[PDB]
């Protein structure tokens, strides 16, 4: 019967003819290959979003437009008052190398390349400029623009920080100074404090006061080394440093 | 000795038909109605 | 100051979030705060180290 | 995650795994959502969506 | 020596058989209702 | 030196279908509805 | 020296594989709307 | 003064914002106000060379 | 303090569940709080070894 | 004492009902009220060897 049993093993062995251990390393092995097969060489773009002024004088050089093959780029233009401005017409040089998108009342366009280094141009039509819109769209660089929002000089059909120091947006050229004694977020920016809290101010003051729907409040306040709170019918007070 | 190789034959075929009858499952059956 | 956390790791470019949700992302060869300039990527495990010694990893919990 | 529209905004990265469902849900300020109009996908070879 | 290639013989189509079960992903599925 | 030959010609048809593969770029899509 | 004129022979495909290339233009497209 | 960023690298010409947001665009042999001469322009690393010996380069976070 | 059992195991990532709501998913390296860091984590016959040298193990009547 | 009596056997589990209708379902290594541990389950004969000496066995007429 040790013939018998030597067949089974035997046959185990030509019909499994890999070890499991084997299996998960031929895995191992393929996940190294796909990875390889996805990885690309140098570095991508930094993924940006920029706001230019275009100019229409005879002199002025036109605009350039940095794409990413396979990448859908962005282009929405507005007035002077910076009011949304939709385009009447457009055609676009070289249509094998970019696609567009355009629904016929938008003013934002879509640009998705399909090579690198091939560089084409674009006329544009807005709904009310009679003079053309000429664009240098460029691929292969170091930067995308993902929505480039371009001001124009002409004027279509169409002509505060405390909401978002509220929802939770520090204010611009501002630094959060260090408060002690409890939560709260504050910020300076032009010397005028922004407080950020779910507290009440009693002896210091303010100037103006938003609350939100969920509870909390925003102050803007001179600001003085010491603050009062009042909380629950408890009295505490808050320092901060300049 | 010699005289395995028959004796392997066989079974291999039969232990191919076991996996494969352990491999399939059906799916279930949903009824409604009043 | 403020602890920075990897949000995605791959070769090339580098996404960062800071302790106050600051979100950033970074190439090969950049100055941060804190920590000096970012003088190595690895993709592999997920470390940055900066130029000051300093590691740059995930959260503990978010791993 | 609060997303910012200034320029100045570094664009939202989402992490995702191979053949597995993940939910965008947007909202306003307050939480009130936004229901969604339209949208452009490069590559669909790498992606799928289900949109209502 | 000899029995060397053909040991690998059904092994390479064994993984063959391996390499491309990785390949195929079935996609989602969606169902409404009133 | 004929494994040298060989192996040329199979990383050889390995890379054109990897340059066949860099190749080609497909297009996007665009949905809406209201 | 019988490899003076195999290097030559994919030099020329290759070759006229190129020139055609940048021979092909395609006009540009239109597009109205209202 | 006034410092220029490249603002589309490409052979033959290049592309230019200012520190003042001034737009321009130049080729390889000619002049540049604020640096004279232009002496080397290569798509290789992004590298103007000035006929003051300077390099200039993009801006340092647009990266 | 709070008790915690293995829920369920996966190579690589496993889930614990406490009885006080405290039900996560952790790695090999993982701090876990009153145990301390996971030694040892093996996808068969439910233990998971502590380096404080606790054992995690599944409920024997919910099993 | 509470007296348990088989009413299914599979290999891996096996089902005990009490006198009181109280039915579980156990392993082979397993601790019950009323008989202590459990040493060994034999699919077999439909009879479960326990940590008392004894044998677990189902209703005699009841079979």
């Amino acid at each position: 019967e040790v013939i018998d049993k030597k067949a089974f093993k035997d046959m185990t062995r030509n019909l499994y003819p890999l070890n499991p251990e084997q299996v998960v390393k031929l895995k191992q092995i393929y996940e190294t290959s796909e990875y390889a097969k996805a990885a690309t060489p140098g570095t991508p773009p930094k993924p940006t979003a920029t706001s230019q002024f275009v100019n229409l004088s005879p002199g002025s050089t036109p605009p350039v437009i940095r794409l990413s093959q396979g990448f859908v780029s962005s282009l929405v233009f507005l007035d002077s008052t910076g009011a949304p401005w939709p385009i009447a017409a457009y055609d676009l040089g070289d249509p094998s190398s970019f696609n567009i998108q355009w629904d016929k009342t938008s003013n934002t366009l879509m640009i998705q390349a399909t090579k690198l280094y091939n560089y084409g141009n674009l006329a544009v039509r807005l709904r009310g400029l009679n003079t053309p819109v000429m664009l240098t769209l460029i691929p292969g660089q170091k930067a995308v623009d993902y929505r480039v929002d371009l001001r124009v000089q002409g004027y279509g059909p169409n002509a505060d920080l405390l909401l978002h120091v509220l929802e939770g947006v520090p204010p611009p050229g501002s630094r959060r100074l260090v408060v002690s004694g409890g939560d709260a977020r504050a910020w300076l920016s032009n010397e005028k404090m922004y407080v950020r809290t779910n507290l009440t101010i009693l002896s210091p003051g303010w100037l103006a006061s938003m609350t939100s729907a969920d509870g909390t409040h925003a102050y803007e306040m001179q600001k003085s080394p010491v603050l009062l709170v009042s909380w629950h019918g408890k009295v505490m007070q808050l320092k901060v440093e300049g | 000795q010699q005289e395995i190789q028959q004796r392997t034959s066989d079974m291999l075929t039969a232990a191919t038909q076991l996996v494969q009858d352990w491999k399939q499952v059906e799916t279930q059956v949903y009824t409604e109605g009043t | 100051r403020i602890i920075y956390y990897i949000q995605a790791v791959i070769p090339g470019r580098a996404w960062l979030i800071g302790s106050n949700g600051s979100t950033l992302t970074v190439r090969e060869g950049s100055k941060i705060p804190g920590y000096g300039m970012v003088k190595l990527i690895d993709s592999l495990q997920g470390r940055i180290l900066t130029s000051s010694g300093q590691v740059i990893k995930f959260s503990q919990e978010d791993s």
